[PDB]
RNA sequence: GGGAGAAGGCACGCUGAUAUGUAGGUGAGGUCCCUCGCGGAUGGAGCUGAAAUCAGUCGAAGAUACCAGCUGGCUGCAACUGUUUAUUAAAAACACAGCACUGUGCAAACACGAAAGUGGACGUAUACGGUGUGACGCCUGCCCGGUGCCGGAAGGUUAAU
RNA sequence: UUAGCUAGUAGGUGGGGUAACGGCUCACCUAGGCGACGAUCCCUAGCUGGUCUGAGAGGAUGACCAGCCACACUGGAACUGAGACACGGUCCAGACUCCUACGGGAGGCAGCAGUGGGGAAUAUUGCACAAUGGGCGCAAGCCUGAUGCAGCCAUGCCGCGUGUAUGAAGAAGGCCUUCGGGUUGUAAAGUACUUUCAGCGGGGAGGAAGGGAGUAAAGUUAAUACCUUUGCUCAUUGACGUUACCCGCAGAAGAAGCACCGGCUAACUCCGUGCCAGCAGCCGCGGUAAUACGGAGGGUGCAAGCGUUAAUCGGAAUUACUGGGCGUAAAGCGCACGCAGGCGGUUUGUUAAGUCAGAUGUGAAAUCCCCGGGCUCAACCUGGGAACUGCAUCUGAUACUGGCAAGCUUGAGUCUCGUAGAGGGGGGUAGAAUUCCAGGUGUAGCGGUGAAAUGCGUAGAGAUCUGGAGGAAUACCGGUGGCGAAGGCGGCCCCCUGGACGAAGACUGACGCUCAGGUGCGAAAGCGUGGGGAGCAAACAGGAUUAGAUACCCUGGUAGUCCACGCCGUAAACGAUGUCGACUUGGAGGUUGUGCCCUUGAGGCGUGGCUUCCGGAGCUAACGCGUUAAGUCGACCGCCUGGGGAGUACGGCCGCAAGGUUAAAACUCAAAUGAAUUGACGGGGGCCCGCACAAGCGGUGGAGCAUGUGGUUUAAUUCGAUGCAA
RNA sequence: AAUACGUUCCCGGGCCUUGUACACACCGCCCGUCACACCAUGGGAGUGGGUUGCAAAAGAAGUAGGUAGCUUAACCUUCGGGAGGGCGCUUACCACUUUGUGAUUCAUGACUGGGGUGAAGUCGUAACAAGGUAACCGUAGGGGAACCUGCGGUUGGAUCA
């Protein structure tokens, strides 16, 4: 790495990927889903997470986690991918905003509510 | 092989104070006089001096304080390979003021100290810390 | 090396100019030498003569007639050029260079001939006969029980005498 | 993982053309030009001033604002014109949309609004030329979807409000509790005080300078007309506008949420769950006391915002120029030669290219920054200043580097003379041994392992003596000894030959070092052609052991090993340590010279070269390396950026072939790794014991019974213990 | 009562040392075909799009060059016409369009080479201790698979009384 060897072949920069190629730098991209279905999540951990596969507006498909406690999610409903691995379901790497467009939020939650989206109780 | 006379003599000098002589030698030369003639001035060195007809041995008689060596630390700046020259603002100030730089420039040799009380700049052989 | 003339496309007549026939070829004179003659140099007259470019013009069509590749893609079989069922079969059959095995020490093995002899060969194991396979690349795996062939002559059976 | 490209192509001469030079365009000629300092080719991209980040060097990026370029449905072409090859012009062709009397016609929002569509996502089919600028006009004036403003949107930045004070009955109520109580909490109620902003009413700047009439003075002028300049009184010209701002009203009224609380990360307890529901940015939570999931109470952080996602930079010294690393963690080409390239000892002289310094031009303004001014403050607007790390020009200076010219001798090399050497290439030859053959003896076994067997043997083997034949390797010397650049090289002799090293001299006088591409050598195995073929021996067969044993072990045995020619170009090609060169405490040996001293006996005092072991400071993650460095340095080259996927695919070059070389991605995991430490374990070692084994006596397991258990059976056969240690 | 010669092995311990890829700590972790499912990746008879090179055909409007024809207000003119112009024809250049043929890139394609992840699946036990045949590197052959054997190399291998 002297500056001869430098000029004659250049320091390399350091490029790598994005971990969530389907959105397209797109924050939250609209997808159809598919097929609604669970999955046991890889060990140490046992549950059954759900996964909603959706093709999402650009041609790609991709499964996505359904966060919250329930859901209603079938198929022929258009709902919306945010981004963000779930660590423990292998090769699914986007979440479903709870709150957008079809899937409306957990029934009787308190807290965090802005996350799953549930309007403020009175 | 000797690609670096300057470097030659201030390893020696760095050699020679790390393993406790006190008399170091080398082979003479201009710019080696001049840069000796630096450190005999501002007082890492006791004194040198050059004896020889044709071609002269350089000899540096090296400092103590304590036991401990006088000269902490020594280095090239412009190396051969890759050469350093600097204006007149851009110049170091090695050790915040403690250290002294060597610059060649166009009056001579002289320290960099003297290179800012006379306006120039040059090119910086050595950082004697 | 090939494929390959791959495929596919353009120009093509006549007339004028370059050039009253060009480049090139041939070389008469004439001149000088000349070891003097069917000798050699500049010398180019005359003779012949492509081919190309530009312009003009004609026809519907300029290689105008006769002569004169159909081309491409995938695959089988055979390496190819060759040869054959004269006269229903020309091939995927036969041969082939190459590979291997085997026989043969020269009065060769082998064949044709009772035999002489001759081919082998006026050659001598890098040669010759026979057999199978059929360029080149990657390769040729297991079995000696059967039938052959080669080595044994210790033993059983064994002919003429 | 694009090495060739280029036919008007590079240049010339002549003509033509252009506002202008020019292959801009032709005729003819020359055969050139571009290219490893990346031509050509492919993919992406408007560029810049800047913006975000960064301490800085940089990285990303080009929204608004400003400059430049390109385009105006797609593809062309020219005209008019100063200026276009023309956004709202012409002509041609095309797709789309629309009208038709079917002959034909028309249109181009990437202008401002707006619509449909796409999208996660981005506004009104608003008012005015009052201001600034533009176009025309002598002007008045007209046009002006530029512009000034309004509407929308928490999109950002900034400012303000949701009261303030008093207030312990520490009220109730919630929640928790060791049932004392704590906490919500001065928080609420209460009593007193204020009215910012939103609402109600009143006053109201400034953005307006101009323009239009008339008059006075002057200038032209034959002219006190006309016109222009200078003043002078008049009504005057705002979309914003219900303006900025000021003043008065009445009342705490109309105004607080979001995320988080296991660590990183500020903030903890109860209840509901029970590997379910779920959270997750990483480590991990959840299996019956969950501070990690859901709810409550409490708190912490931000606050008219809070978060989740996306995207950049930082942290990331995790592409390192500032600022990394290479023995073992990923990383030194197998080794050498060497062109280009990079670097270059020492003395003088010149030049002054690089370097430095002053000045000049310049770096548009805006932004960034420093002082300042204004909008009540801030955001914002704005004055002056440096900066604009650059570029060019002039003028200097001469230390370094460079050029150029002359010198030196230490670096590099040549000669003279030896020494040491398994250095290489070619040809001879020697003995020991193995095998085969032939012959003699002589008799019943040989060979083999852990134990056997297949095999060889009554056709006379193995042992044994003689004569051959053949091929290969060279016992002892022999030693971490030598030589070679690396691979490697091992009996002796000859022929050819390279290299090293030592001594005194002499000589050339920077001729040096490293080296991308390029080339040459490169163990073994492998391949081709042709020989040889004793031993050994993959493949293969038979015998065993085994559960099976396509293995180890045994009996055989073909390639191959070997010789000559080639090809392959790989190895744990290892010192896992690129080459060269300099400097830095020592000891022990070996090897090969050499100087001296009396070799006064097989000594002793030094200097070289080469080589193995211990070790110091130094270094190192530790181990360890340690004058042969992994120490302190310099020159040049190669290489690495997590583990797999993978030194693999594809593509190229090479190869007859096996394959070699160059060499990624998709995915997937939160690790893979190096050194050392404590254990444990070993069919590792050493030492030692024990009824462990040995040496002995007796017993169970066989039979019958007692008793406990596992199973079955049942209405229950209660429950618990279940390796030793039930 | 019997027997103890002794430590060669048998298992269980104790201490030092060494090696380690093991730490619920060898009853440890670990390697590869096979069977099923899923994902991505290459080859794949091909097939369909995008872009583009080449060689060519092509010729709307426009310009520039020429010209038989028709025609024309500005100049000369003897009034005859002359110059010059316009239209028209034509040649040059060029767009759309057309054929042929490659180059690249994307999609798709029965089937397949390997790779990765999976619930107590099947067959083994190759590696880590001398891992029970020391491992490993290269290369070749073989084989259900770890791998075995040949030839050469390395210590990054263990025991040294
Ligand atoms: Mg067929
Ligand atoms: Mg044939
Ligand atoms: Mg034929
Ligand atoms: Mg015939
Ligand atoms: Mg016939
Ligand atoms: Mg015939
Ligand atoms: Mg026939
Ligand atoms: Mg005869
Ligand atoms: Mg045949
Ligand atoms: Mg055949
Ligand atoms: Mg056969
Ligand atoms: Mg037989
Ligand atoms: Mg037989
Ligand atoms: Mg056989
Ligand atoms: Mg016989
Ligand atoms: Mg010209
Ligand atoms: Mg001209
Ligand atoms: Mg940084
Ligand atoms: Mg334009
Ligand atoms: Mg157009
Ligand atoms: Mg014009
Ligand atoms: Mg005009
Ligand atoms: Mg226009
Ligand atoms: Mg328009
Ligand atoms: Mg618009
Ligand atoms: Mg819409
Ligand atoms: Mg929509
Ligand atoms: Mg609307
Ligand atoms: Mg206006
Ligand atoms: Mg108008
Ligand atoms: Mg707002
Ligand atoms: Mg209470
Ligand atoms: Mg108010
Ligand atoms: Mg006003
Ligand atoms: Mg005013
Ligand atoms: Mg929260
Ligand atoms: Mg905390
Ligand atoms: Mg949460
Ligand atoms: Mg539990
Ligand atoms: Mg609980
Ligand atoms: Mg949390
Ligand atoms: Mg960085
Ligand atoms: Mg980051
Ligand atoms: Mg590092
Ligand atoms: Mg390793
Ligand atoms: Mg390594
Ligand atoms: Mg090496
Ligand atoms: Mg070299
Ligand atoms: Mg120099
Ligand atoms: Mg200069
Ligand atoms: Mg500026
Ligand atoms: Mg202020
Ligand atoms: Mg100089
Ligand atoms: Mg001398
Ligand atoms: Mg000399
Ligand atoms: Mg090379
Ligand atoms: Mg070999
Ligand atoms: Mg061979
Ligand atoms: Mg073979
Ligand atoms: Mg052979
Ligand atoms: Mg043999
Ligand atoms: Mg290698
Ligand atoms: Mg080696
Ligand atoms: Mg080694
Ligand atoms: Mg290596
Ligand atoms: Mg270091
Ligand atoms: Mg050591
Ligand atoms: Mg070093
Ligand atoms: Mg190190
Ligand atoms: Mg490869
Ligand atoms: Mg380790
Ligand atoms: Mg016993
Ligand atoms: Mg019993
Ligand atoms: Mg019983
Ligand atoms: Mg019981
Ligand atoms: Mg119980
Ligand atoms: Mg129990
Ligand atoms: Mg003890
Ligand atoms: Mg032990
Ligand atoms: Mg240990
Ligand atoms: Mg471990
Ligand atoms: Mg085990
Ligand atoms: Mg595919
Ligand atoms: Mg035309
Ligand atoms: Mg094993
Ligand atoms: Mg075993
Ligand atoms: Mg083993
Ligand atoms: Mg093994
Ligand atoms: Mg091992
Ligand atoms: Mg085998």
């Amino acid at each position: 790495a002297t500056v001869n060897q430098l000029v004659r072949k250049p320091r390399a920069r350091k490029v790598a990927k994005s971990n969530v190629p389907a959105l397209e730098a797109c924050p939250q991209k609209r997808g159809v889903c598919t097929r609604v279905y669970t999955t046991t999540p890889k060990k140490p951990n046992s549950a059954l997470r759900k996964v909603c596969r959706v093709r999402l507006t650009n041609g790609f498909e991709v499964t996505s986690y359904i966060g919250g406690e329930g859901h209603n999610l079938q198929e022929h409903s258009v709902i919306l991918i945010r981004g963000g691995r779930v660590k423990d379901l292998p090769g699914v790497r986007y979440h479903t905003v709870r709150g957008a467009l079809d899937c409306s939020g957990v029934k009787d939650r308190k807290q965090a509510r802005s996350k799953y989206g549930v309007k403020r109780p009175k | 092989s000797m690609q670096d006379p300057i470097a030659d003599m201030l390893t020696r000098i760095r050699n020679g104070q790390a393993a406790n002589k006190a008399a170091v030698t080398m082979p003479s030369s201009k710019l080696k006089v001049a840069i000796a003639n630096v450190l005999k001035e501002e007082g890492f060195i006791e004194d040198f001096k050059v004896e020889g007809d044709t071609k002269p041995e350089l000899e540096l008689t090296l400092k103590y304080f304590q036991g401990k060596a006088v000269v902490e630390s020594i280095q090239r700046v412009s190396r051969p390979g890759l050469r350093i020259y600097k204006r007149k603002d851009e110049l170091p100030k090695v050790m915040a003021g403690l250290g002294i730089a060597v610059v060649s420039t166009s009056k001579g040799v002289m320290t960099d100290r003297a290179a800012r009380q006379a306006g120039l700049g040059g090119e910086i052989i050595c950082y004697v810390a």
